[PDB]
RNA sequence: GAGUACGACCACACUUGAGUGAAAACACCAUAUCCCGUCCGAUUUGUGAAGUUAAGCACUCAAGGCUCAGUUAGUACUGAGGUCAGUGAUGACUCGGGAACCCUGAGUGCCGUACUCU
RNA sequence: GGGCGGCAUAUCUGUUACACGACAACGCAGGUGUCCUAAGGCGAGCUCAGUGGGAAAUCUCACGUAGAACACAAGCGUAAAAGCUUGCUUGAUUAACGAUUUCCAGUACGAAUCGAGACUGCGAAAGCAAGGCCAGCGAUCCUUUGCGAUGAACAAAUCAUACCAGAGGUGUCAGAAUAAUUACCACAGGGAUAACUGGCUUUGGCGGCCAAGUCGCUGAUCCUUCGAUGUCGGCUCUUCCUAACCUAGCGCGACGCUAAGGGUUGGAUUGUUCACC
RNA sequence: CGGGUAAACGGCGGGAGUAAUAUGACUCUCUUAAGGUAGCCAAAUGCCUCGUCUUCCAAUUAGAGACGCGCAUGAAUGGA
RNA sequence: CCACCGGCCCCGAAAAUGGAUGACGCU
RNA sequence: GAUACUUUAAAUGUGCAAACAAACCGGCCUUAGCCAACUGCAAGGCCGGAAAGAAAAGAAUUAGAGGCACCAAGUGGGCCUUCUUCGGUAAGCGGAGCAGGCGAUGCGGAAUGAACCGC
RNA sequence: GCGCGGAGUCCGCGCACCA
């Protein structure tokens, strides 16, 4: 049995890009994203980046440069507990405050603010977003996701939804939320709502309790004494949190 | 019976020289560029004219006046 | 090669216009009038004596020949004519 | 004589450095290309979409329209007893922006620097010296030059 | 002095074998009523936080590779010249240009934007 | 030379080919007149050829820079793909006479590149797609089909014709409708071209020289001659050469050196030269 | 489409293999419209070829008589 | 006094009308 | 590899540029162009500034007047040499690349010779 | 291309022929 990699093998490899090798980003798909039409010369364009880890979600505003990408504004769902959410972090809920967290504090920099409110009643709804390519236009961006698989219900697009309804341009169609409905190709606002708000989250940590009642899941909640029935108003109070204090950050 | 060759080719040729291209300002038309910057251009073109017509009006009235 | 038998497309034709139906049909030449101008000529040309005075061609070489289709939708009453690769077959149906 | 396709002969020509395969990257696809630029034309064998003929392979001309995907331009190339100024059209991905002037760009810069230096009053740098003058040699080691026995 | 997310150049960054890892983070890890997907909750998707640096990761340390110099060497080859030498193959000379493998010496990533910890 | 054979007659890849491009031979090695409603378009998931360890071809784990595949020849290219499986589809449609490349006279045809408009497909989106990258094809006139003005003294309905876009074909592929023979033979020309001498080169002959392979001394071309250089053999007659058969001398029965002065025949069969008695 | 006709034009193999040292009376196969019969021959017809044997001469690629594996003899395309 | 390498010269070196460093000649 | 295909890689080459319809520095006008928007970017113009008119460092030279048409002849059998070469055992043989010649040309040399040497 | 038969496909027959 002869060796593999022997001298001559190592003479004739060539190594893949850096980031391939760690298996973070993909290049093709990379190059579309950031590919622009060469008769706008150089305008800027930018990407909704959105990347979950295992106790975060990370959502950020970025162009590219040939130096290197810069990060116009980043929001994290970690700082949440600053406006009032606090042991259920990293799920669908977290997602929506994260988007109109980051939307919100976009629009508050580029100082378009108090134009395109957004939604200021929620709502798991559809309404087109009003583009160029299709009074003045919203401020735009393209989803990026990386390579997380694009499953109907996925937090991504909960991420996204947060974006829209903050008052951003995000272009999409409704055929990856949660309510969506394929063989009859329509959505269902009322199953996108309860997502939204968080309802499942109520009916495990109930189910969860009145089966443990009897001689590890939902620990923090059991023991920080988080009652059902209220879940729904802590989202709906944060959301106007975040309305009125945009930056209001961790402390120190 | 079939000959080829370029002998003399070169030689012919260079009598009356290779000569340099047309500079690039002249015959530079503009068909078959992309048509919408075309098309704005072809307005501030015209734009253009008749300020040049507004300009020599004035220029006549004020030689005119002095 | 095979072909559908039933393509879905507008055919606006001053009528629906909406993507539906089309019923396929394979061209072929009509038959030749006795009174084409041409005809008439070449008939004039040939009578009385002196033979054959046209040319007869003989030296076939192509063994294919171009399809063309004529594609026509419901209501909306008018053809339209489109032309394939060439190819020795052409069955005309949708069984995949 | 018997084969003259559009890629004749092009099996050197039309391929890739030693491991250096691959594809164009984001340094390429960012590059902004106005008319009026000076670009050299060079084939990229692994994209194959508006790649020129071999012919146009080392040249560099003057862009005169860009488009979505596309730029066009203008390279001279000679016929019989004249030079033509032929058009072509390709995709981004096989031009690169040229050089060919950083000299000329550089002398009009430091000439502008000099004509601000001069104004103000500063003191200008000191010129540089002929090398090719005469003066006295010091030697630090002399040897003898010659051709030995052992040298063969 | 570190970490994470997005990155430009794409081995000085790779492959193999070991040791160390403050706090933060990242990650293994628990689970399957709901969204979603499989022969299989393996992969993937949702909801979690008991445990662990064992692995991933980062750093450091020894070999194949890779990168930059030196030698090989004014050698091989080559533009120009002769009523040059040789039966010839070929060779030297005159005015110029000038390598490669092998061998050997050194090192083993670097530069940006945003947010965090000691 | 011509005939026979063949296609070097349209057309692609590697070489010939001499580090821009261009570059020939009945030069070399190979291909093409088709095939595909998917083998076209797009999204997603996955990794191949092969090797090693296991389990009464298949199941399992590790490695695996492409060593497999991409209809067909070859070359380039490609790894979360351009390969494989799968879901949905018809951009293989239409495209206001836009511009361009290759061949090139800078003409056409075939192929190809960059576009603007319509109607669409796939995708969450950025995007991608007007066939399968690169060989796979065709004028005038005539016939025929699709689409929306004329028949001159007027009008109606038929019929014929016209503008525009396709289809039926020319493989000798920038495109006549084509079988033999002449020794009974003809004309205009050609040494631009064969059959005979001569020239060049090889042949086959033919034994030598050192040592025991080596180193020397018929064909193929087409230069002259087609307003003509009389084509085999024998007879007759002269002359020259040596690589010595006899005659003359030497050295060792045979072998060698010098020597071209003199000589080298009569017949049977065959047109024979040769050959054989 | 069916018949007839060779002193109409013409044709008379593709062939193989077996058997009493030889050989083949003897057998088997392939196969046609039919498969060369009576005769004749190295003939004005035989490539190989100056075929082989006998005769003719001192000596015969010539002549004659025989033989027949007949490149490619043969019956009014007339055979002897 | 040996083994090898040079410079000139000599063998190796044989044809067909009488004849050619251009001729005569030159040491 | 087989038992010449190739990482490396010349000499001789080859494309572009080197200040007077060009480019550099600041206003302003216009666009039913790009961008969330414009005081940014793209394009066409107008008003101003500067200008060793291209220094020094080996830092060009020219028997160096640029461009644009019209009308028409002969030719479309070539051959030799230098350095590369493909076919062929070889050829005063066939086929090619770059340059110079003869053809179309004498004169002075190589005794003589279309093409050698000098001119 | 047009008519007959016999199993739009094929098979025979006899006819037609300006890209
Ligand atoms: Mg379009
Ligand atoms: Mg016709
Ligand atoms: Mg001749
Ligand atoms: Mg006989
Ligand atoms: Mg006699
Ligand atoms: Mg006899
Ligand atoms: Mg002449
Ligand atoms: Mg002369
Ligand atoms: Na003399």
């Amino acid at each position: 049995v002869k060796v593999v990699k022997n001298k001559a093998y190592f003479k004739r490899f060539q190594v893949k890009y850096r980031r391939r090798r760690e298996g973070k980003t993909d290049y093709h798909a990379r190059r579309q994203m950031v590919l622009q039409d060469k008769t706008k010369f150089g305008s800027p364009k930018y990407r909704l980046v959105v990347r979950i880890t295992n106790k975060d979600i990370i959502a950020q505003i970025v162009q590219a440069k040939i130096v290197g990408d810069e990060v116009v504004m980043a929001a994290y769902a970690h700082e949440l507990p600053a406006f009032g959410i606090e042991h259920g972090l990293t799920n669908y809920a977290a997602a929506y405050a994260t988007g109109l967290l980051l939307a919100r504090r976009t629009l508050a920099k580029l100082g378009i603010a108090d134009k395109f409110q957004g939604a200021k009643e929620a709502d798991g709804s559809y309404s087109a977003v009003r583009t160029k390519k299709d009074e003045r236009f919203p401020f735009k961006a393209i989803l990026d996701v990386g390579l997380a698989r694009t499953t109907t219900g996925a937090r991504v697009f909960g991420v996204l939804k947060g974006a829209v309804d903050g008052g951003m341009a995000v272009p999409h169609r409704p055929n990856r939320f949660p309510g969506y409905n394929k063989e009859k190709s329509s959505l269902d606002a009322k199953v996108h709502r309860d997502r939204i708000f968080g309802k499942h989250v109520a009916d495990y940590l109930k189910q969860v309790k009145e089966e443990a009642s009897s001689n590890v899941q939902f620990s923090k909640y059991m023991a920080a004494k988080v009652l059902p029935e209220s879940i729904e108003g802590m989202y709906k109070k944060a959301h106007a949190a975040i309305r009125a204090d945009p930056s209001k950050s961790l402390p120190k | 019976s079939k000959n080829h060759t370029n002998h003399n080719q070169s030689s012919k040729n260079h009598r009356n020289g290779i000569k340099g291209p047309v500079p690039l300002h002249l015959h530079n038309s503009k068909r078959g560029s992309w048509l919408p910057a075309l098309v704005n251009a072809r307005r501030v073109r015209k734009h253009n004219q008749k300020a040049a017509l507004k300009k020599r009006r004035e220029r006549i009235a004020a030689f005119a006046a002095k | 090669v095979n072909y559908p038998k039933k393509k879905v497309m507008h055919c606006g034709d001053a009528r629906c216009n909406a993507h539906k139906s089309f019923k396929v049909v394979q061209y072929k030449a009509g038959k030749a009038r006795l009174f084409a101008r041409g005809k008439r000529r070449y008939d004039r040309k040939q009578s009385g004596y002196g033979g054959q005075t046209k040319p007869v061609f003989h030296k076939k070489a192509k063994t294919t020949k171009k399809i063309v289709l004529k594609l026509q939708c419901s209501g909306c009453k008018s053809i339209r004519q489109v032309v394939l690769k060439r190819t020795k077959h052409f069955e005309l149906n949708d069984k995949k | 004589v018997h084969s003259y396709g559009y890629k004749s002969g092009t099996r050197h020509l039309f391929a890739k450095k030693f491991r250096k395969h691959g594809v164009p990257s984001v340094s390429t696809i960012l590059t902004n290309i106005k008319v009026g630029d000076y670009v050299d034309v060079v084939a990229d064998s692994a994209v194959r979409e508006g790649m020129p003929h071999k012919y146009y392979h080392g040249r560099t001309g003057i862009v005169w329209n860009v488009t979505p995907r596309g730029v066009g331009v203008i390279i001279n190339k000679p016929v019989r007893t004249r030079t033509l100024r032929k058009r072509i059209c390709v995709r981004f991905e096989h031009v690169r922006k040229s050089r060919c002037q950083e000299a000329f760009k550089a002398k009009e810069h430091q000439f502008q620097a000099y004509l601000a230096a001069k104004k103000a009053g500063k003191a200008l740098p000191p010129l540089q010296k002929s090398s090719r003058l005469g003066g006295i040699v010091r030697p630090k080691n002399v040897e003898v030059l010659a051709r030995r026995v052992a040298d063969y």
